């Protein structure tokens, strides 16, 4: 039970000390009830039946006290159960944003979606399936035997070494199925990453043919799936046998005894036929844990992925802010080095790019310039060295003022699923309807409304699959320009326009009124005619700078880049 | 619709049906023994006779786990291996259905057909008909019995079955809509779910986490959740009291201790309601939480054989070479929304066929057909003189070979990914084709060289993963090649090289460029200029630039 504490609000741990309360209450009502059975028959059988109606206005009053209980400790389960829900999902989503780019590994990004996907109703009433019912059934025998001591002590002792056997079994039953459990879990996780990719690859698969069952990469993870599915049925016997065995073991020792003091005379004959409603009372919750325990080994599952989610490691952060009102700011490398695990992608970069001119980035590919582009933004951060906006380093500028001052055109331009004007908004939601088009007009994305048949409407797919690649560029262009941030990050936005739609677009990122420091990535000359100066980057290094006309001049790597 | 789909499993259902009424009275046996033990046990009979009761009545029990055990291991393993068997039957479906059907369904919503769907049929076909034949048994033979011991304790039974049943009722008829609501929401939640960690970059820069739509939505889908589960739970827990063998104990004996201390009843004969009255109530709630699996068991039923009922992409018996021959083909995504109008194109052997135009125009749509990921609305694509549509997806497949807009690399390999088209080619194979798409060199630099994993996260680069495609590409080797928008981000020196190696590989092949970089395709022997989704020139580079047309306009802009 200890991961579900460490996720309860630290509001909700009141709730939780009240729910434990009212269970445990629950649960001694329970079996007091059951035990006042005992004297309840021992009057009803004897030569005076009017004593029974004492036990049976004690019986009434702990019968309802246990229907007051009980639905007070499904309230406060379900409660518990959605507040934990509630904080958690909130947690996550606060937090993955800002969890290191590096940490989405296929395995992360994996268990990132299965937490995620846990919102649904099997988490949020996990408190009143499985908690409220469990505890329950393992206090309960524990409860019936505390009470039969009033009875008699040596029956008492007997129904609680019944107990022993049973939280035995439990134990046992946990690491008989563990290992099946947790492959099952593994190989299900990877069934429903391969299905999604299976529906986005889909073209590429096609095409390569791998898309039939007994060809697929999904059609072996189901396979996997499945073989693992059936060794974790055939895992579980041993535990439904344990239980079944604990269960007839603890009958034998409680009708054992019951029959030894029946016999010798020790206790009442209509209180012995008694005890067999009270054993079959007893013997009940041993069935009931042999249901819930895989129930319990899934849990544990689902919680160890949201704990292991809220457990990723946050980007670091700081609390300076720029000076200036969204005025253009200087940006500097100082001596910036970075890494994608062990191969170096910068070795020293060192540049100061002015305020209000116009930067671009070239070189060969795969030189890392989209990296220089993304430490720029604070979406990834140097080994070592640091980043410089206005003189304040990116690392200890507030997240909030740091992407506040900073807006991309990714190289990939994804988008949202939804309107073609919702990914427009994406970049300032507050902004006017005349800002707003200004930027659709100024990524020429008024020329999609004009022949898209819906215009701005336009439903988009998952990603930007219902768009073509120029369309969804122009798309995260306008997304961009709409956003007032003072440094401008274009990474290849013109890749996948047409010459005509390359040179507007173009046009429209110098001819952007407000004053801001542009840095573009390009592999097309014609792409930076505006550029004040620029920057070849190549290996990680940048080998040149100057201005177009300089470097063309000069015949270095420039004017062989662009032979 | 769902009994269309689980037609196979009328045999074990209907054994199913039948073990679990032989079982569930086996289950009853013992304490009608122990009725008659205790009956006998204030006779004073023979030691014998109690031992004889007690000792069976113990088996019988021990007997009723070990069937009841069988059973579903027998049940679960059968519904598995259903579940196995539809799960390769939907993946064969959406092996052949349109493509479009994914682009408007998205990733998400087929992964909840997929796995989900397929595991809310769980309770239908292995939990349901048990759960019900056994509330259905066992009550009535439990009740019948205790009518024939006294009726007047056994009419007050029926005041918590007849609270049960209307709790039921109305419980499902309170959560019906909300059960039918719950799995779009799923899909709904799934789908932001998997565009934030997939748009995580964007999140990032344009306002965060708390601007996100996913925040919004997932508030949304929580609230849903509160509404649905509270009247939901609130009703579930109030059935589990009603039926409660605690709640069935203390009424037989309210009902039964006045008459007890009055005249009008024997204590002897209130032992059938202590111990068979309290038995029956556990079994009830069974379908009692057993409604709501079988109203979602049924639905995804209805998703299921919905899927299964698509229309797919046909193989026709209807039944030059290398040649692909478009003739007057038209197309539209949506009906009413057209994107390629009366196009007429023949790419012949030894030739090279650019398809150039403004963005959007439809080339991308062009070589999809190519690829029969969606069926033309008029006209016809013939491969060799062999319409697509009567080639099986092999046939199709081993004559066209492409590289596509989007680099998407599976999760695998580099040697995987390059290999994709031809698992089991040699790894020399695999060198030589990654040499000529320039992706050998950085391949070799990767820590672990050629089989080094490629899932996102441990990407490449947006011009290397585009290698990585081509060199796919080239391993096909297939007679015809449609190059859609290759070397889209590569530099020029990349761009250069792979195209003197396209351009070396495919001299005896058919190929179709589609190409911004109209500076790349100059040496086309055929330059299509698609604007609109319909041809408006054809020619070579210098007769387009003399003619003064669209091309000369997009090729001055291009300076
Ligand atoms: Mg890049
Ligand atoms: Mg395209
Ligand atoms: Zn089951």
């Amino acid at each position: 039970i200890r991961t579900l504490l460490r996720l309860v609000p630290a509001e909700k741990r009141g709730a939780v000390a009240g729910y434990a309360v009212l269970t445990l209450l629950s649960v001694l009502l329970r079996a007091v009830g059951a035990v006042l059975l005992i004297p309840l028959l021992a009057a009803l059988f004897s030569d005076t039946p009017s004593d029974a109606w004492l036990w049976l206005g004690w019986l009434t009053a702990v019968t309802l006290a246990g229907w007051v209980t009980d639905t007070n400790t499904a309230r406060l389960g379900f409660d518990l159960g959605f507040a934990v829900l509630s904080r958690t999902q909130h947690d996550m989503a606060d937090r993955l944003p800002n969890v290191a780019m590096s940490w989405f590994t296929p395995d992360n990004t994996a268990t990132a979606r299965q937490a995620i996907a846990a919102t649904g109703p099997e988490l949020a009433g996990l408190v009143v399936n499985l908690l409220t019912p469990l505890i329950g059934a393992a206090l309960l025998p524990a409860a019936i035997g505390v009470a039969l001591l009033f009875v008699s002590v040596p029956l008492g002792l007997a129904a609680l070494a019944g107990v022993a056997v049973l939280f035995g079994a439990l134990a046992l039953s946990g690491r008989l199925s563990r290992a099946a459990d947790k492959v099952a879990g593994e190989t299900n996780s990877a069934f429903t990453e391969r299905i999604i990719e299976f529906a986005r690859t889909q073209q590429a698969l096609r095409a390569a043919r791998r898309v039939e069952p007994a060809r697929s990469q999904v059609g072996s993870a189901l396979a996997a799936q499945h073989g693992a599915g059936l060794r974790l049925l055939t895992m579980q016997i041993p535990g439904q046998v344990l239980f079944s065995l604990a269960g007839q073991v603890a009958l034998i020792g409680f009708a054992g005894m019951a029959v030894w003091l029946t016999v010798r005379g020790q206790l009442g004959v209509p209180e012995a036929i008694a005890l067999i409603v009270v054993l079959v009372r007893y013997l009940e919750p041993f069935a009931a844990i042999a249901d819930l325990a895989p129930a319990l080994e899934t849990t544990r599952a689902t919680l160890n992925r949201i704990q292991a989610v809220l457990d990723a490691p946050t980007l670091p952060a700081g609390r300076r802010r720029l000076d200036r009102t969204g005025a253009a700011p200087s940006i500097e490398f100082d001596d910036v080095r970075f890494s994608y695990g062990d191969e170096v992608v910068l070795d020293g970069v060192s540049f100061t790019l002015r305020p209000g001119n116009t930067t671009a980035i070239v070189g060969p590919s795969g030189s890392g310039k989209t990296t220089i582009l993304s430490l720029i933004a604070g979406l990834q951060q140097p080994a070592s060295g640091r980043v410089l906006l206005d003189g304040v380093d990116v690392t200890t500028l507030d997240p909030e003022a740091r992407r506040a001052a900073v807006s991309v055109v990714f190289q990939h331009p994804y988008l949202f699923d939804g309107t073609l004007r919702d990914n427009v908004l994406v970049g300032d939601p507050e902004a006017d309807p005349d800002d707003v088009t200004a930027a659709m007009r100024l990524a020429r994305v008024d020329e999609l409304l004009d022949r898209l048949p819906d215009g701005d409407a336009t439903v988009v797919g998952e990603g930007g699959t219902a768009l073509s690649g120029g369309e969804r560029q122009r798309v995260s262009i306008a997304r961009a320009l709409l956003k007032p941030a003072p440094v401008l990050l274009v990474d290849e936005a013109t890749s996948a326009l047409d010459n005509a739609n390359e040179a507007a677009v173009v046009d429209a990122l110098t001819a952007d009124p407000r004053p801001r420091t542009r840095v573009i990535v390009a592999h097309r000359l014609a792409s930076i005619r505006h550029a004040d100066r620029v920057l070849f980057v190549e290996a990680g290094r940048v080998v040149e700078d100057g201005a177009i006309d300089e470097l063309l001049a000069a015949g270095g790597r420039f004017a062989q880049f662009w032979a | 619709a769902g009994s269309r789909l689980l037609a196979p499993l009328k045999k074990p259902l209907i054994v199913s049906g039948v073990l679990q009424a032989l079982i569930t009275l086996i289950e009853l046996a013992p304490f009608v023994l122990l009725v008659e033990l205790a009956r006998l046990l204030l006779g004073g009979a023979e030691a014998e006779r109690l031992w004889t009761l007690g000792l069976t009545a113990v088996s019988l029990i021990g007997l009723g786990a070990v069937l009841a055990a069988a059973m579903t291991l027998w049940l679960h393993r059968v519904d598995a291996r259903f579940a196995h068997e539809l799960r390769g039957r939907l993946l064969t479906k959406l092996s052949r259905l349109p493509l479009g059907w994914f682009t408007r369904r998205g990733s998400a919503s087929t992964k909840q057909l997929v796995q989900d769907d397929t595991l809310a049929l769980h309770y239908l076909i292995t939990h349901a008909i048990p759960d019900a034949v056994a509330a259905v048994v066992a009550p009535v033979a439990v009740l019948v019995y205790l009518f024939v011991a006294d009726w007047r304790v056994a009419l007050v039974l029926f005041i918590p079955v007849l609270v049960y049943l209307v709790l039921m009722s109305v419980m499902t008829i309170q959560s019906g809509s909300k059960i039918a609501q719950a799995p779009r929401w799923a899909e709904r939640m799934g789908g932001e779910a998997g565009a934030f960690l997939e748009g995580q970059p964007v999140i990032r820069i344009f306002g965060g986490a708390a601007a996100s739509r996913f925040r919004r939505r997932l508030d949304d889908y929580i609230d849903f959740l509160v509404s649905w589960q509270r009247p939901f739970v609130g009703k579930k827990t109030l059935m589990d009291l009603v039926t409660r063998p605690a709640t069935f104990l203390w009424i037989i004996l309210v009902a039964g201790v006045p008459l007890v201390v009055t005249g009008r009843m024997d204590p002897v004969n209130l032992l059938p309601f202590l111990l068979l009255g309290t038995t029956f109530g556990a079994r009830l709630l069974g379908i009692g939480y057993g409604l709501s699996g079988i109203q979602t068991g049924m639905l995804a039923a209805r998703r299921i054989q919905t899927v299964l009922d698509e229309p797919e992409l046909v193989v026709r018996d209807r039944t030059r070479p290398g040649t692909v021959e478009l003739d007057r083909v038209s197309f539209e995504y949506r009906p009413g929304v057209p994107v390629i109008r009366d196009v007429t194109l023949t790419l012949r052997p030894g030739t090279v066929t650019a398809l150039v135009g403004p963005s959007g125009s439809g080339k991308s749509t062009l070589a999809a057909l190519v690829a029969r990921f969606h069926d033309v609305t008029q006209g016809a694509i013939r491969v060799d003189g062999r319409d697509i549509r009567t080639l099986t997806a092999d046939e199709l497949y081993r004559r066209v070979g492409f590289v596509l807009q989007d680099a998407q690399l599976v999760h695998g390999s580099v040697a995987e990914n390059i290999a994709l088209a031809e698992p089991d080619a040699g790894l020399e194979r695999i060198r030589t084709a990654a040499r000529d798409a320039q992706i050998h060199d950085r391949i070799t630099r990767m820590p672990d060289g050629y089989d080094s994993v490629l899932g996102a996260g441990s990407a490449l680069s947006g011009g290397e993963r585009q290698r990585v495609t081509i060199a796919r590409a080239i391993l096909a080797d297939t007679p015809v090649l449609v190059l859609d928008e290759a070397t889209a981000f590569a530099d020029p020196e990349s761009e250069y090289l792979v195209q003197q190696a396209i351009n070396r590989l495919t001299r005896d092949r058919t190929v179709l460029v589609i190409a911004h970089r109209l500076h790349t395709i100059t040496h086309a022997d055929q330059i299509v200029v698609l604007d609109d989704g319909r041809i408006v020139e054809v020619g070579t580079h210098d007769e387009l630039l003399a003619a003064g047309g669209r091309y000369r306009g997009l090729w001055d802009s291009g300076r």
